[PDB]
């Protein structure tokens, strides 16, 4: 069970890619500081893993 | 719907060297993850290195094993280390992904061997270490040293470095290994 950068970039523009983390309740009190992106709404700051990938190919 | 499914499970901690915290809970366990989607809605949701206050780190160990050299997973082992001395925001935020990525992923045949990764963020100098179970084991040290060399923008310049646990454990650092 391995996966490449490629499937690995593919699969970050998932809609499951973006909901929040399922420990997100737990987390909220673990480490507040740490947490970003709480509007699901805005996707401004994403990870884009096709601009990502095409990055990586630019460098090759 | 059905997640791509990871070979491990993964634990992510922050450390924050934060004194409102006593030193023995300063290595904060945030959570775990086995699918590729889990682990990029933790990615879309935590800030990246650059982005996280002086003196910490995050770290990505696989299941059950902690972030500390003295851990029963660690003891026999090492580090690859890489030190980013002048290292931009972008390049800096890209090597931990690319790191994250080898290990999720299961990019080294040595796969086993692996433990986790820690990066250090620090004002001065940052660093990213790539901690392995057996520090004699040179086979898989080596042929994990080359994946990353060959899988991160990765340079001449910044070194990977090679160290024992047994090594760092004691008072700069001696290394066993240089690529």
């Amino acid at each position: 069970v391995s996966y490449d950068i490629e499937h690995l970039l593919y699969y970050s523009m998932s809609p499951h890619s973006w909901t929040l983390p399922t420990d997100w309740q737990k987390m909220q009190e673990t480490a507040p500081s740490i947490l970003r992106n709480k509007d699901l709404q805005d996707e401004s700051q994403r990870f884009d893993g096709d601009k990502y990938l095409a990055s990586i190919k630019t460098a090759a | 719907h059905m997640k791509h499914p990871l070979m491990n499970v993964w634990t992510l901690w922050y450390l924050e060297n934060d004194r409102s915290k006593s030193w023995e809970d300063m290595q904060n366990e945030i959570t775990s993850f086995d699918t590729v989607e889990d682990f990029w809605s933790l990615y879309n949701h935590i800030k990246p290195p650059s982005e996280i206050k002086l003196g910490s780190d995050y770290s990505l160990f696989k299941k059950n094993i902690r972030p500390m050299w003295e851990d029963a997973a660690n003891k026999q082992g090492g580090r690859w280390v890489i030190t980013l001395n002048k290292s931009s925001k972008t390049d800096l935020d890209n090597l931990w992904l690319d790191v994250l990525l080898c290990l999720i992923g299961e990019a080294f045949d040595h796969s086993d061997q692996i433990c986790g990764a820690v990066i250090n963020i620090r004002g001065k100098s940052n660093k990213i270490s790539i901690w392995t179970a057996d520090g004699n084991n040179e086979e898989a040290a080596l042929e994990i040293g080359h994946k990353l060399r060959d899988a991160l923008r990765l340079g001449r310049n910044n070194s990977l470095q090679y160290q024992l646990h047994k090594d760092t454990m004691v008072k700069n650092v001696k290394s066993i290994y240089t690529l």
